[PDB]
């Protein structure tokens, strides 16, 4: 992905052993609508978690959209049913009040 | 398979995160950015952010 | 009607509240797997992101404040606010960062503007203002929160007049050499010794500024001068009797 | 069944909310509002309202 | 504070009420005639800058600044409340250069 | 009452104390704090209240 | 008692009588890095 959302980020997957191209997408990652803030989706990897208890795989991805010094921190998952769900009841954001 | 957030991330720097790691057995993250000279520093911080 | 896995989720919106004051929401009935994907689409707008840390501006180096319009705390760099327009204190006043806070105002299209001088070893200040989103021309003036910690606030060489301190509440120390810079000073006392000064409260167009001396061998003395469009004036000294 | 929470909205004007309608490409929730009068509005609100 | 003057209402004919602390209010010269523990002598010559500071527990510190631009500054003062009534004590400025 | 606030993206974090008290004044201080150079904290500013 | 700000260890300190009948009385110190200071009095003019 580059570091301004007119040029479109792109995550493709693709067999290893045959050296191919499985697919390829474009995907609005952080703000929605592409009305980022500002003007920078600048990309970040991704990872893919494995739930001991279940044995679920989850694919999750890093993006900025902070726009100058000001950056943003979003995280996004492709994960199967219920990875998400645990991983946000892991533990609650912060607030003011408990 | 349209995306779902997870969380939002807190580290104490000022620079574009590069990697993004979680750690199953502890569920803690794992945040590399790169600082203003070459070198780099990892955060290790909370599910929440 | 989900239009990636083909699901459909039964939406019903409710409105609670009492007549005036209303809060209304958005509930579902309805399949697996929808309800939770569209609560989890985007985070709840709260006055942080998760994560204990600011959230960051919507926009890049904005001229004009007022055009955030979303509740949380923020922080605008040192270059930022030397940009800006809409921010009190002058471009020379301008030096350190600020913690810019943004809390809901009421639901005809209004917010709040707080913002915090990053202090370290100065007196931190907080200006805080009353904005409306849409018609900015009502954006109400920076009313600011005496706060002070015991250290001075130096005024720069650049400013040249006492009336360009316009701000009330403030206090900003004055040596000998910037007694006798500035042209508003009493010739009788102008260039001897050095003092903090004070503003006051006072009408529109016009303000009092009361200027006290620094004495510790000495007596004491504290001038007073009304200025303004209503009326421009000279200062009043007020003699001090030395007693022990 | 029963129902439960997806989403508080937040426009920005002091009357009772008539209809909504989610864009489940775009993911807005375009929200129809009455006004004093002859009279109403729409608002483009996002997700979290 | 910005740098505006909060009016005192029609229904209020006296400097007692205003006890809120760190308060300041104005005063003109055509309804500072109205009220009744103002002072006479100074009772609709200029513009009148009340302020309101703390006391013992019932009692209040009113400080009324003359705003007169051109001639010297005045100040009256009066402690008012638990006990006696405060007397407005004055404190006049010398004109200087 | 001892409340803190987000900071900026360095290690800094505001914090406020307004004392709890019905029958005499509520007084608030302020200031800023560094979590990684606690020397680099400022003082305590203070509001009338 | 009412504090006032100044150079740093510098501060001024007012002190106010509380007298309704009788003539008001405030008297102003500096005190700090620059000196102990010396309480400067002013007292006022009982007036109606």
């Amino acid at each position: 992905g580059d570091s301004k959302p007119a040029n479109p980020n792109y995550l493709q997957g693709f067999d290893i052993k045959t050296k191919e191209l499985l697919f390829k997408r474009r995907i609005d990652i952080g703000g929605v609508n592409n009305n980022f803030k500002g003007d920078f989706q600048e990309a970040e990897g991704l990872d893919m978690y494995y739930d001991l208890e279940t044995g679920r795989k989850a694919l999750l991805i890093g993006v900025t959209i902070g726009p100058g010094n000001n950056r943003h921190h979003s995280i996004y998952s492709i994960g199967q049913r219920g990875v998400n769900q645990f991983l946000k009841n892991i533990a609650p954001q912060v607030s003011m009040t408990d | 398979q349209e995306p779902e957030f997870i969380t939002d991330l807190s580290p104490y720097t000022n620079a574009v995160m590069q990697s993004f790691w979680v750690d199953p057995r502890t569920k803690i993250i794992y945040m590399t950015q790169a600082r203003p000279g070459n070198h780099y520093m990892l955060s290790r911080l909370k599910p929440n952010g | 009607y989900d239009l990636e896995t083909g699901r459909k989720a039964l939406l019903i919106g409710v409105t609670i509240g009492p007549g005036n004051n209303r809060h209304h929401s958005i509930y579902s009935i309805g399949q697996r797997g929808v309800n939770q994907f569209l609560k989890n689409i985007a985070p709840q707008v709260s006055m942080t992101d998760s994560g204990g840390r600011v959230k960051p501006l919507p926009i890049q180096n904005p001229a004009y404040l007022s055009d955030i319009t979303e509740v949380g705390h923020y922080y605008i760099y040192t270059q930022d606010t030397q940009n800006a327009l809409d921010f009190p204190l002058p471009k020379a006043f301008r030096d350190a960062g600020w913690f810019f806070d943004v809390l809901p105002g009421h639901y005809n299209g209004a917010l709040r503007q707080v913002l915090t001088r990053n202090s370290t070893g100065r007196n931190m200040l907080k200006f805080e203002r009353v904005i409306d989103i849409f018609n900015k021309k009502n954006n109400g003036a920076w009313n600011f929160c005496p706060q002070n910690a015991g250290y001075w606030e130096h005024i720069p060489k650049s400013i040249t007049k006492l009336s360009d301190l316009k701000i009330v509440g403030l206090d900003f120390y004055i040596t000998t050499e910037e007694s006798n810079r500035f042209t508003d000073f009493p010739k009788d006392f102008k260039g001897i010794a050095g003092w903090i000064l004070e503003v006051k409260s006072n009408t529109p167009g016009n303000t009092t500024q009361v200027l006290r001396r620094n004495n510790f061998p000495s007596a004491h003395q504290f001038l007073v001068r009304n200025f303004g469009t209503g009326g421009v004036g000279k200062w009043s000294l007020f003699e001090g009797k030395v007693v022990e």
